[PDB]
DNA sequence: TGGAGAATCCCGGTGCCGAGGCCGCTCAATTGGTCGTAGACAGCTCTAGCACCGCTTAAACGCACGTACGCGCTGTCCCCCGCGTTTTAACCGCCAAGGGGATTACTCCCTAGTCTCCAGGCACGTGTCAGATATATACAT
DNA sequence: ATGTATATATCTGACACGTGCCTGGAGACTAGGGAGTAATCCCCTTGGCGGTTAAAACGCGGGGGACAGCGCGTACGTGCGTTTAAGCGGTGCTAGAGCTGTCTACGACCAATTGAGCGGCCTCGGCACCGGGATTCTCCA
């Protein structure tokens, strides 16, 4: 046989295409699975992961760290409307909540 | 055993939520709501565990229970 | 560095809000909550063993649920021209959510 | 020339309004600038510190002096102004420092002023540390992307200005929509992360740092030249008013910063460019012989 | 025991987008669970789409339609763009 | 003449007893076609499709109004205002 | 052919009837515009999903089953039209 | 008898349930006892909902069943209501009720 | 082509429980949709249960667990009792 | 307390479109038999849940005091609601065109299934790096 | 002379990197059936017109409550000191989670058979609709 160049390398991805193909086949989603379905699904998953990770890295920069923690993922998700809608029902563990304080609860200044 | 959720714990949860003042009668209602939520989640998880013929409630059983109730929980695998 | 008696009732509460909304640690004592989980699961199946990760997952879920419920309760109380959340606020929030 | 006195916060514990404008004799001033020039000409790592005394020559008043805004706001009520940041004419010292960086003698610069005249003077932004901030700079809250504007953003207290981030990223990751907040620190607010880090690194590496036009009363900004002399190094404090660390000062001047800098350049044989508009430049210009 | 996870690929993507930034084990677990959840959702929607049209296969068209249905806003548009580019590059090879 | 408020309850009872479609069918169909014009051009809605859309919309609006009325009554009022609708939609995760 | 501002077709008496069915005794004047906007948003979501289903199926007509599937996706399953 | 539905005490089609399970892409294999169970559950649930709807029809002086009767039956029973919380019955209407304060005093 | 519906069996059950009552076409369609939806729910939950435990067959146990997880208390108990009765009467003869 | 009414519950007659039954049959459900394997059952082990104790000590609990808030009462005014007349367009009944959904052949390209080969991916080890804490020294009061 | 702050050093933990081991993935192959693709048919959607007419629109008056303000009681916030049980780090034990090994009961599949549920057929009635007679909160008095 010739050199075994993985499907991901040909596609240009970073996520596995063979693994996602096997998950689709063994996942019992259809009697047969197309040859382009794993590539498309892997590309979509990689894009979503890259988006979350980029926003989490920005959050970690803002929080003055060099290592992503769950709090950074929660901040990256809840601060982006699209991801918040997509991840509305998730509860990221050890993520806390956004710093929201209602205006009415704030005190009234201009004293003295 | 329910009283293990002390008033300072509920006050801290409210402060995390954003509450500024808490009526004295909130605490019992919060305990009841917690009890109902835990009852539902534990019932689903224990049903999952019993199905798999296990005497131990694995974490993945709790994750699946939460997913069933539309409360997917990340960070525990699955 | 930054750029540089009795407190009025209401400022220490704001300090607590600022403190607890910037942290991530669970806000319930682990041992009493674990005992509560065991007691609740007792009514379903006896001699039921819990993984530590299972109890932690339950605690995280319950903490998130209660924080969200309290956020909605505070919004409801503010809607009623008030600052102190009352049980009726919690009941209204749950009723609108569909859980009641 | 809007004042950062009421804009920052009502709380203002300056406690400094009696400031005798001591002036040095011309001969003693000449000798002191001479010894400063002799030291600086051979010192390699030289980092400067420009405060709100440089831009007084431009026209925007200082803060602590007799004509300082806080001084007038404390003793009665009479804030006088003449110019505006948009019309702010750069002082000769700004272009002098630009030339110093051009020839490479000026290792770094850590300013604390707010008009951003150094940025408008063409000083490489990678060499400056606007600790307190700059009106002509608005940074994106989300991705910490910084935009240089030719018009003042017009906001105080690190607040949203009304414009959304307009930069994009690789891989098809969506273009950002950050709030584009302003850069001026209110009392009890954090400093800008790695700008402060770079300032600390430069001052520690500085075997000779001279601090100009600042009273050094303020947080860190006045403490960097303390660290410039710890672990070795000499400190030259060129300021009219008695600074908070004159006891620790290894040198002192009582004269106009413009005059002393001009004498320093004349002794060094150095010339000065002649201002510009908002001719902003970021990348460090190559060193000159 | 042989456990399966997306950890290596997530780390590779992170190092591709953030050259100097680590990721905690807990954060990695959250990301792996997120990938699993999104995969399950998209695959299930694709399966239902195939069953509605009486088709017995899943194709890039079904995945694209599922992505359109699930992801909101510009997220879906860019996800479809990336998937189309990936599929066309793969087919070209 | 009737003192104000008494016939509001009569209308409540009448429209809760009945089960017809409150919104007029033709304006709703025109609204649906206008909405669909945004996404894809020159569609052809089956009559059953627009009937399903109308049933779904009416059920959604009735439920939203019930929640809004609950919110208003909680606020010590009898009249529903936009803020009650905003509260009801926010507590339900919408918007 | 290009329909315009048909949202006004939802008249004040229609929204009043909907409110009365919902148990409302008194309705503010500002309620009507808000209700129209909410209805428009809901319809946009449902129609977007239905049109996506239709376009995937290679058809040019929005079958009732498309609307049923769209409602099912958004957690508002409808009975009485198939599926 | 011959038909599986006949051997069990059911009225629902066991064969159709088995065919749907096999063709539905649920699992590679389908146990021979699963269709009986699923058909039994479906038959019981249909019996319950139809019984409640028929009771509503009888209380409504109607000899038949219309969507309104089904809606009333579903909403007036707590267990089914929780089961069918996210469903809307076309032409079913809304359960009649008024608030406790809007009534005349 | 001819379509498939549960109309006949819903009719039989209605006659068994209400021997003197009819049903409208709309009500029959609603009942058909309800039966389809409940069947889909139970079957999908059974499939997930089988997939979680690495099983490959949807046996009666998977269906029992699914119906216990979906229906509320009394409904689930009665449904599981009737299912067990049906399976017992089927396998016995 | 009482008295007139708009709207509502209810009795009698009844005929049409929808519910209900008939029936031929044709594809789907049923019976019997073959074969491979997915799972039933039994064993082994050793991972981790569980139980208990002593010391630290962070947090929980009880009380005291005061003020900030909730709650209630009262008084505009203004903003809905109810009713009556105009009018605006839905609703229905019918008819025509034709697009597009639904079914049917031909077929041909794509994917399931196999087999062989082997690098990518995981378990484990490790060492290296980073962060936090403690101690010591220097400076200031 | 003492206290506090800062700096440096060391220790611990976590993780990125390195390594061997193996099994799941890639290349080459064949067979057959799922679904493209074209043709044809006709069901249903769009579109129009016209008449009656049900409901929307507009105006007008009044009266109900939304909302603001003011005053009183007290419930919660904040602080302090005393309690107590959570937290952590030890051991010590063992239930059972996970893996392996073996074998058989069972689901897939196939051939052949037949019967029952569906499309189209007709017949009969439930209640929407109409007429009037008696009844219940509203409003007024
Ligand atoms: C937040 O932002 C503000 C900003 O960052 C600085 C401003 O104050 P400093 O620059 O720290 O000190 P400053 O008040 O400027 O002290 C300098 C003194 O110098 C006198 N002065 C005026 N003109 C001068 C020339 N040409 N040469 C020498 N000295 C000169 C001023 O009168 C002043 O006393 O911190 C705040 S807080
Ligand atoms: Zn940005």
């Amino acid at each position: 046989r010739a050199k075994a160049k993985t499907r991901s390398s040909r596609a240009g991805l970073q996520f596995p295409v063979g693994r996602v193909h096997r998950l689709l086949r063994k996942g019992n989603y259809a009697e047969r699975v197309g040859a382009g379905a794993p590539v498309y699904l892997a590309a979509v998953l990689e894009y979503l992961t890259a988006e979350i990770l980029e926003l989490a890295g920005n959050a970690a920069r803002d929080n003055k760290k060099t290592r992503i923690i769950p709090r950074h993922l929660q901040l990256a998700v809840r601060n982006d409307e699209e991801l918040n809608k997509l991840l509305g029902r998730v509860t990221i563990a050890q993520g806390g909540v956004l710093p929201n304080i209602q205006s009415v609860l704030l005190p009234k200044k201009t004293e003295s | 055993n329910i009283q293990g959720i002390t008033k300072p714990a509920i006050r801290r949860l409210a402060r995390r939520g954003g509450v500024k003042r808490i009526s004295g009668l909130i605490y019992e209602e919060t305990r009841g709501v917690l009890k109902v939520f835990l009852e539902n989640v534990i019932r689903d998880a224990v049903t999952y565990t019993e199905h798999a013929k296990r005497k131990t409630v694995t974490a993945m059983d709790v994750v699946y229970a939460l997913k069933r109730q539309g409360r997917t929980l990340y960070g525990f695998g699955g | 560095a930054r750029k540089s008696h009795r407190y009025r009732p209401g400022t220490v509460a704001l300090r607590e809000i600022r403190r607890y909304q910037k942290s991530t640690e669970l806000l319930i004592r682990k041992l009493p909550f674990q005992r509560l989980v065991r007691e609740i699961a007792q009514d379903f199946k006896t001699d039921l063993r819990f993984q530590s990760s299972a109890v932690m997952a339950l605690q995280e879920a319950s903490e998130a649920y209660l924080v969200a419920l309290f956020e909605d309760t505070n919004l409801a109380a503010i809607h009623a021209k008030r600052v102190t959340i009352m049980p009726k606020d919690i009941q209204l929030a749950r009723r609108i959510r569909g859980e009641r | 020339s809007v004042n950062y006195a009421a804009g920052l916060s009502p709380y203002a514990d300056k406690g400094k309004c009696g400031l005798p404008e001591i002036f040095d004799p011309p001969e003693e001033l000449e000798r002191k600038v001479w010894e400063l020039a002799r030291l600086v000409w051979q010192s390699s790592s030289v980092v400067f510190h420009t405060g709100a005394g440089i831009s007084t020559a431009s026209g925007i008043p200082d803060f602590r002096g007799p004509h300082g805004v806080w001084t007038m706001e404390e003793r009665g009520l009479a804030p006088k102004f003449d110019t505006t940041f948009e019309s702010a004419r750069p002082t000769q010292t700004h272009m002098a420092l630009v030339q110093l960086e051009r020839v490479g003698l000026l290792r770094f610069l850590v300013s604390q002023n707010v008009d951003g005249l150094h940025v408008r003077s063409g000083f490489p932004r990678d060499k400056l540390a606007e600790l307190h901030g700059n009106m002509f700079v608005e940074e994106c809250a989300k991705c910490k992307t910084q935009y240089v504007r030719d018009t003042v953003v017009g906001t105080m207290g690190l607040k949203a200005t009304g414009r959304l981030c307009t930069v994009a990223k690789a891989r098809g990751l969506r273009a950002c929509r950050g709030e584009l907040r302003d850069t001026i620190l209110d009392w009890e607010d954090s400093l800008p992360d790695r700008d402060l880090a770079l300032a600390d690194e430069a001052s520690r590496n500085a075997d000779l740092s001279i601090t100009l036009g600042t009273s050094l009363q303020i947080r860190p900004s006045g403490n960097l030249p303390l660290a410039t002399k710890r672990r070795g190094g000499r400190l030259v404090i060129v300021n009219l008013q008695p600074t908070k660390h004159d006891r620790h000062a290894d040198l002192r001047i009582h004269g106009y910063v413009d005059e002393v800098m001009t004498r320093l350049m004349k002794h060094l044989g150095l010339e000065i460019p002649a201002w510009d508009g908002p001719r902003v430049l970021e990348r460090a210009l190559p060193p000159l012989p | 025991t042989r456990k399966e996870s997306y950890a290596i690929y997530v780390y590779k993507v992170l190092k591709q987008v953030h050259p100097d930034t680590g990721i905690s084990s807990k954060a990695m677990s959250i990301m792996n669970s997120f990938v699993n959840d999104v995969f399950e959702r998209i695959a299930g929607e694709a399966s239902r789409l195939a069953h509605y049209n009486k088709r017995s296969t899943i194709t890039s068209r079904e995945i694209q339609t599922a992505v359109r249905l699930l992801l909101p806003g510009e997220l879906a548009k860019h996800a479809v763009s990336e998937g189309t580019k990936a599929v066309t590059k793969y087919t070209s090879a």
